[PDB]
């Protein structure tokens, strides 16, 4: 009613949490014996190159 | 022939001359309770006998003794000149009413019991115990006497 007591807003909640993180490696190496004296697979007579293997 | 005419005299401030206004909840001075608006056993158009300034106990019923007084009825629905709530309520129906309790500068002359009897010293003590100042002097007015 007009004149009487009013209302209020008095609620809330919060939380907080902490977590870790995993780790994922991956690695490879290339030697001389892998590339020298070989062709590139899909080019017949063209010699092998390091860049193609790296890519 | 007759000329149906009426007068709209009356006011609200005369029952509450002043208030302590809290910077927080402005409703700190009031309370709402469910009183009976229309007489319980009367007809469907028996307008309420309640009038602004009647002492009301905490139970909500109009006060009849000094010990049963808790506040003053100042509801907007009963103020003079706006009492159009005629036949809008069933007999004996309840309705929330605003009561003035604490922090008020009331007018002694307009405080009356359920039957209209004026407030007494015990009622004054009981009502002031809440923190109310019951003034005993309002100037009044003389409108036209042809002398003063």
């Amino acid at each position: 009613q007009r004149g009487g007591v009013r209302q209020h807003l008095a609620n809330d909640r919060k939380k907080i949490v902490n977590l870790n993180i995993p780790f994922f490696p991956l690695d490879r190496s290339i030697d001389r014996a892998d590339i020298q004296n070989f062709r590139e697979f899909g080019t017949e007579n063209a010699p092998a190159t390091v860049d193609a293997e790296v890519q | 022939a007759k000329a149906h005419v009426a007068t709209l005299e009356g006011n609200y401030s005369d029952i509450v001359l002043g208030r302590v206004v809290a910077f927080g909840d402005t409703g700190w001075n009031f309370k709402e309770v469910d009183m009976t608006f229309i007489a319980d056993d009367a007809d469907a158009d028996s307008k309420t006998t309640l009038f602004a300034g009647v002492l009301v106990g905490e139970d909500g019923t109009p006060a009849t003794a000094a010990a049963g007084v808790f506040g003053v009825l100042v509801d907007r629905k009963v103020l003079p000149g706006v009492d159009h709530y005629i036949g809008v309520f069933e007999p004996g129906e309840k309705v929330p009413m605003v009561l003035a309790v604490r922090g008020l500068t009331l007018n002694q002359l307009k405080l009356k019991y359920a039957d209209g009897t004026a407030i007494d010293a015990a009622g004054i003590q009981a009502l002031e115990a809440q923190g109310n100042q019951v003034t005993d002097k309002i100037v009044g007015t003389q409108f036209i006497g042809s002398v003063l």
